[PDB]
RNA sequence: UGAAAUACCACCCUGGCGCGGCUGGGGGCCUAACCCUCGGAUGGGGGGACAGCGCUUGGCGGGCAGUUUGACUGGGGCGGUCGCCUCCUAAAAGGUAACGGAGGCGCCCAAAGGUCCCCUCAGGCGGGACGGAAAUCCGCCGGAGAGCGCAAGGGUAGAAGGGGGCCUGACUGCGAGGCCUGCAAGCCGAGCAGGGGCGAAAGCCGGGCCUAGUGAACCGGUGGUCCCGUGUGGAAGGGCCAU
RNA sequence: UGCCCGGUGCCGGAAGGUCAAGGGGAGGGGUGCAAGCCCCGAACCGAAGCCCCGGUGAACGGCGGCCGUAACUAUAACGGUCCUAAGGUAGCGAAAUUCCUUGUCGGGUAAGUUCCGACCUGCACGAAAAGCGUAACGACCGGAGCGCUGUCUCGGCGAGGGACCCGGUGAAAUUGAACUGGCCGUGAAGAUGCGGCCUACCCGUGGCAGGACGAAAAGACCCCGUGGAGCUUUACUGCAGCC
RNA sequence: GCCCCAGGCGGUAGGGGAGCGUUCCCGAUGCCGAUGAAGGCCGACCCGCGAGGGCGGCUGGAGGUAAGGGAAGUGC
RNA sequence: GUGGAGCCUGGGAGUGAGGGCGCGAGCGAUAACGUCCGCGUCCGAGCGCGGGAACAACCGAGACCGCCAGCUAAGGCCCCC
RNA sequence: GCUGGGGCUAGGAGUGAAAAGCUAACCGAGCCCGGAGAUAGCUGGUUCUCCCCGAAAUGACUUUAGGGUCAGCCUCAGGCG
RNA sequence: GGGGGUUGUGGCGUGCCUAUUGAAGCAUGAGCCGGCGACUCACGGUCGUGGGCGAGCUUAAGCCGUUGAGGCGGAGGCGUAGGGAAACCGAGUCCGAACAGGGCGCAAGCGCGCAAAGUCCGCGGCCGUGGACCCGAAACCGGGC
RNA sequence: UGGUUCGUGGAGCCAUGGGGGAAUCUGGGCGGACCACCGCCUAAGGCUAAGUACUCCGGGUGACCGAUAGCGCACCAGUAC
RNA sequence: GGGGGGAACCUGGGGAACUGAAACAUCUCAGUACCCAGAGGAGAGGAAAGAGAAAUCGACUCCCUGAGUAGCGGCGAGCGA
């Protein structure tokens, strides 16, 4: 944990539920993360953007 | 007491709803029955008489629960569990909801 | 004077029909950013407390 | 008079939990190692710790193949 | 004609102006109230809704009150330590004390994760423009003494090391079983199902070579939930999930 | 009665920042069919207080460090540098303060860690918690001298009141029981009580106080108690009081 | 199968078991008691492992109280 | 291997100041009737008994009782004895 | 200045030429009653007999270290064997 | 009349209590005697147990009676089904998509009795609230003197 | 602000210190924030036995005490002191 | 008509702390101790602008139950309808 590495949730683009948590340096990665998570809510794979935890 | 630390029940999480001011809500309590227990009777049978028969408590609607040999019965309570209409309705018993 | 029930426990604990004592799983109430989906998964759960600590928490709640 | 030193890590418990001729259940502890000490083989897993366990059941049997490092086995009933 | 066409006629805005009202703030004056003083008091005088006295706002407030001001400890104090990792202590199982002997941690990586494919180090010698002790190159000898993010240790090249391809399993619901353990915690995990990643597949992938990088519960926040919703429907508010 | 107003306190300040209640109501929400009702509520206005600007020492208080340097040496009038708000002035200074320290020197004494006068290298004086001096005064504390002394060398006698003996009355503290010796050892580490020795006829009276860890007082010194009490403050909270 | 067989029997904290005794309730409108209760003193006598109990002698002069249970202000 | 052995389930505990001795270590000074650990023992609780003169833990040995019986342990067999 | 008489000021209060003194013989907060049988993780004491068994002084955590909760070790009852 | 009293000698022999690792201890207490003197009660819970009844058990307040006589009183409590936060479902329930997998559950005996779930009561152990084994403070606060 | 289980909580209800400040039934209050609906009741005046508490006191009764108990006190005790 | 007294027993105004929380401030102790006022043999309360879910009841008081329940609570201790 930093100030630099902070936390951060994965909202689902579709369902729009934040369905992980994870963290990031956004030193390194100043942009949204986003990646293909299962949305358990919509039960697939699916695109999520980085949401401010 | 643990000798001045965090008690064992302490350090365990609150689970559920405790309820608020002004408190609890009356509803609808159901004590549930057992088909094995009411084959102790002949024909229709009450929540009244089951009252009488130390089985359905006071302010309480009766439900039956789908246990023991059903016995074909006439038998009038507030719900039945699935497996009572099943039990009931097939040994000729008659599964009368009263309200 | 009766005894009191003990409220906190009441609040934590829920006593199974075999007088088992079952209560959730600590360490899942903040700071989950880094546990494993293994770890509040696990932890989600209820569990059995052990038997010394239950029997105490069943002399808490003595009209259950 | 001060001391840089005076702490030490809690005790881990490391070593081989059950012994070669010895019946397990599938699921159980093998050897809770540092690195691979005893390297898994026949029928035995390695968690992410290189903990060893058992991946079927019957009976232990340790082996050692010199340079090849020592292995376990769990050989069916 | 412009992106709109014209007079005139309205809804009106545009800012200003001033008329009034309802205002608020400051001034200045006055006098009954309210406050003195007048031996006279249904009257003088003076000050003047600026005091005093209520309620609440905030603030200053050891004047006063209630209290806190840790433990270990070769007496106490002073100093030091308090939690977790590594090694010895530690007596070939584990565990094992001392204000014993050494160091660390309170993170970090979107790749430093997964998977497929490819390669193998340090070091030494000789040759080699700058150029060296040590740049990059070549050959030769090397099992690992290198490296493996960071402490030590264990492990390790028949890779966990370096590089590239793609990918996000740094998964959801779980979980046989176990280790460790007073408890609580902590740790390993087959396997199963959903849906995926890489791969021809076999297979592996539930973060990181591992062991530190962290903190119970309560209180509360945020999002989902649609579970409860106090006569009813809503709602307030909670519960549960994530955090 | 020197300097420093840098921090604290106080005094003064209409600029400005902040700043509660209150006002205000952009907007937002629940509910209702609607009317409506209810609730949140931003901007902005809005007091002291605070920050901010000043002054303030007979207000709180504070008043440096290093380096070099002159006709032998020494030292440093002198210069350099860094820092501070400022660098301690007069005056005094081994002091009711000097740690080193019984400092040095001089006096006093045969001999003076004390006294007195200087020295200043003041660990750590110093100017209204006043500095320095000071006549008179002191059941104040120092030092010295003379006189006189039973203080003493070093003691002696005597007198009276007790103590001693007799007749009368007649306690008290304390007390495990006692048939209670020394030494050498042992023993919870200091023995009448244990062991080996030795010594000792029973009981008294007047005395001395070595012991009986004698008596007295559940050690006040020390520690502990999540004991109290008193006090302090820029510990926490609150209150009086005050704005 | 009340007796024999084998073994056991140091003991604090402590756990358990088994008894004794004191006051009081039932037994009890009972029974003992002036030919002497309780109580006191004494015993070398008897019972018991003991707590204690009898019995006896003297004092005492008027209450005591069983078996078998109960309840405690119960044992210094 | 039948033992005041073992396990499980319940009730009640006390204990959570230990100490000495031996051995293996740390600290200490390769000092301490020192301290701190591990293994073991004894005392604690066995200051019951014999020896060691005396002496809790050194040697012998686990005290149900009685006996004017016998055999041994350590230790002794010149007197005390 | 001292003293007599007559009075006033009292408890977190009075008074005090100030010592924290005095305030009815013990004043860093009077005495009496009451709360109250305050609390005391501390000290002492805890009363008849016989029998069986029989500890610990360790770990963990503790505003904890002389106290405690759990486990260790005791006993008891039942069950298993 | 075989015993009883005294002890001269010889042997052996470190008061008691507490507190302690350790006391004959020169650690604590006690001058001795006599009397008082400290683990209880209530109400809850839990365990065991003696009995009653038993998928039932069982009454409280009160009422009626005697005036030492009990009976009535079913209001109420416990038990008979658990799981779930809960709605809710139900020998299933919860998580979960899952009928997966798991968590908590459900299966009682013997030969109509034997029993027995449970429950009432007595007894006892222990615990909780009460002052809670007894004595002991320093202290705090109120009202007064 | 107090009472209510209600410790500011979503805080209703009763009460009322302030400041505002109604109407008379189509008026009002309440069913726990609040809105609509559905229901209950009629504030701001007063009184009211009973059934209940206690024992100064009289009486009855005790698995109550028996003069160190019982009341502090059996007696010339709230006394002597 | 009042004054004042009356053991306890009642409101009405005021209203502690010790203690528990193993510290302690919220809290608990407790609206208790005590003070004051008032009564009376009782007091208070008492005839719904109530209860609260049934279209249900029907002043008040007190006993048992509800129920240690709903709840309140540094969601602790506890308190608790
Ligand atoms: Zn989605």
């Amino acid at each position: 944990a930093s100030e630099v590495r902070i936390k951060l949730l994965l909202e689902c683009t579709e369902c729009k539920r934040r369905n992980y948590a994870t963290e990031k340096n956004k030193r390194n990665t100043p942009n949204k993360l986003e990646l293909r998570k299962y949305c358990p809510w919509c039960r697939k794979h699916t695109v999520h953007r980085e949401v401010k935890i | 007491f643990e000798g001045g630390r965090s008690t064992t029940l302490m350090r365990l999480p609150k689970r559920g709803m405790q309820g608020q001011v002004p408190g609890e809500i009356k509803r609808p309590r159901y004590q549930g029955v057992n088909l094995k227990d009411l084959a102790r009777f002949e024909g229709e049978v009450t929540p009244e008489l089951l009252v009488r028969a130390g089985l359905l408590k006071k302010g309480y609607r009766l439900k039956i629960l789908g246990e023991g040999e059903a016995k074909p019965l006439k038998v009038v309570a507030h719900a039945f569990s699935k497996s009572a209409l099943e039990k009931l309705k097939a040994a000729g018993g008659e599964p009368v909801l009263l309200e | 004077p009766k005894m009191k029930t003990h409220k906190g426990a009441k609040k934590r604990v829920k006593i199974t029909a075999s007088g088992k004592v079952v209560a959730m799983k600590t360490g899942k109430r903040h700071l989950n950013w880094q546990k494993s989906g293994k770890e509040i998964r696990q932890k989600g759960r209820k569990f059995v407390l052990a038997k010394p600590e239950a029997e105490r928490i069943k002399l808490l709640l003595p009209y259950e | 008079g001060s001391t840089r030193n005076g702490r030490d890590s809690q005790a881990k418990r490391l070593g081989v939990k059950r012994y070669e001729g010895q019946v397990v259940r599938a699921g159980n502890i093998l050897v809770r190692q540092r690195g691979t000490r005893f390297k898994p083989g026949k029928n035995v897993g390695m968690g992410r710790d290189f903990t060893l366990f058992a991946l079927v059941d019957g009976v232990v049997e340790f082996q050692d193949r010199g340079r090849l490092g020592r292995y376990v086995h769990v050989r069916p009933l």
